[PDB]
């Protein structure tokens, strides 16, 4: 069981980095895919206008 | 829609505004102009090259006020006789009183055509005025669709 936990505690020390990235990325691909949203419905709101 | 004291700390940026009071009519709605007035020359001369070279806006509506150099009408002294130069061509211009023309004579001819000539002017100036009218109002129209369309540029930027 030590050794096992031993080698769990291991890898789960591994992932400090790649975890924290894929947590950026996916922030970042939420605010993008919002920001987006905003873009198609003000844009289409325009060109009705237009 | 505009205030005494709008322009009053509108223009308080250029320095300091001894009087900044709306033209208004009898009624009480805006002329359409204003008259400002600074304490230094200097100040007064930078403000107008900031406002010919820059875009001065005071409220909202996107519309900058154009500024011009302010010409005195006065109505105090109006013009006494002894300030005439009373020379030659005063007496040349004064061989007759001030009368009626008679109709069928060269000055009553001549008359009609200084009439004619007086009426042709304020119709190109009712003319000019349409004009400048029309392009007010159809740029003014046009609030929504050039604001949306430049949301829409700067935000895709």
């Amino acid at each position: 069981v030590e050794k096992n936990m031993k080698d769990a505690k291991d890898k789960l020390e591994s992932e400090m980095e790649d975890a924290y990235h894929e947590h950026q990325a996916n922030l970042l691909r939420q605010d993008l895919m919002r920001r987006q949203e905003e873009l198609r419905r003000m844009e289409e709101l325009h060109s009705q206008e237009m | 829609y505009v205030s005494n004291e709008l322009l009053e700390e509108a223009f308080s940026v250029f320095g300091q505004v001894e009087r900044a009071v709306v033209i208004v009519d009898d009624r009480g709605r805006p002329s359409g102009k204003g008259i400002v007035e600074f304490s230094g020359k200097p100040a007064a001369r930078k403000a107008l090259d900031r406002c010919s070279e820059g875009s001065f806006l005071l409220t909202t509506f996107p519309r900058p006020v154009t500024v011009e150099p302010m010409d005195q009408l006065d109505d105090e002294e109006g013009l006494p006789e002894k300030l005439v130069i009373k020379n030659q061509q005063f007496h040349k211009e004064r061989e007759q009183p001030p009368r009626f023309a008679q109709p069928g004579s060269f000055e009553y001819e001549y008359a009609m055509r200084w009439k004619a000539l007086i009426e042709m002017e304020k119709q190109q100036q009712d003319q000019v005025d349409r004009n400048i009218k029309e392009a007010r109002e159809k740029l003014e129209m046009e609030m929504e669709a050039a604001r949306h369309e430049h949301q829409v540029m700067l935000m895709r930027q």
